[PDB]
């Protein structure tokens, strides 16, 4: 959707040749975000709509300074797939084997 | 604890000794062992080659990494080159880790 918002009112109106561009990262080739329980969810309720959560990672650092080890990753260096309306994304995953959580 | 790569079953220890060869014996026989031995010295080549094993690195970095330098500024020597005496030195030990990974 595009939005044009002039003198304070605003129109949505709907672009069909935009793109939008989604991969995964299968070689974890990137600063991993999501074990550390940041907020951004999928809603535990199915009719709730949510917004997509913003990347960000941290390198090393002396104090606010950057050290020469510190990595930047240009995240459009990956190759990924572009959609446009009437494209759709899949992907599968197989869990390698983790020990039974006990419940008990 | 030291470093490298401990093993249950590690490169076996090769042991090796030059056989003795005794001086003249006596000509009566005698009970004790022979204490008189030849001096003697022996002397070879040894070749050791080891096949190593390697992990590329796959990094999707951007900016680049640090790496390991031989400094360009002049100086009397050369590092890890020979002295003007015939000696051999190592400047400075040299660490394994330059290239990074994330956590």
């Amino acid at each position: 959707k595009e939005v044009t918002d002039n003198n304070g009112v605003k129109t949505i109106a709907n672009n069909l040749t935009s793109t939008v561009q989604v991969f995964t990262d299968s070689d974890y080739q990137l600063p991993y975000v999501l074990g550390s329980a940041h907020e951004g969810c999928l809603p535990p309720f199915p009719a709730d709509v949510f917004m997509i959560p913003q990347y960000g990672y941290l390198t090393l650092n002396d104090g606010s300074q950057a050290v020469g080890r510190s990595s930047f990753y240009c995240l459009e260096y990956f190759p990924s797939q572009m959609l446009r309306t009437g494209n759709n994304f899949q992907f599968s995953y197989e869990f390698e084997n983790v020990p039974f959580h006990s419940s008990y | 604890l030291m470093g490298g790569f401990g093993m249950k079953h590690p490169p076996p220890q090769i042991l090796i000794k030059n056989t003795p060869v005794p001086a003249d014996p006596p000509t009566a026989f005698n009970k004790d062992k022979l204490n008189s031995f030849i001096t003697q010295y022996s002397t070879g080549q040894v070749s050791v080659e080891i096949e190593w094993e390697l992990q590329k690195e796959n990094s999707k970095r951007w900016n680049p990494e640090i790496q390991y330098t031989s400094n360009y500024y002049k100086s009397n020597n050369v590092e890890f080159a020979v002295n003007t005496e015939g000696v051999y030195s190592e400047p400075r030990p040299i660490g394994t880790r330059y290239l990074t990974r994330n956590l």
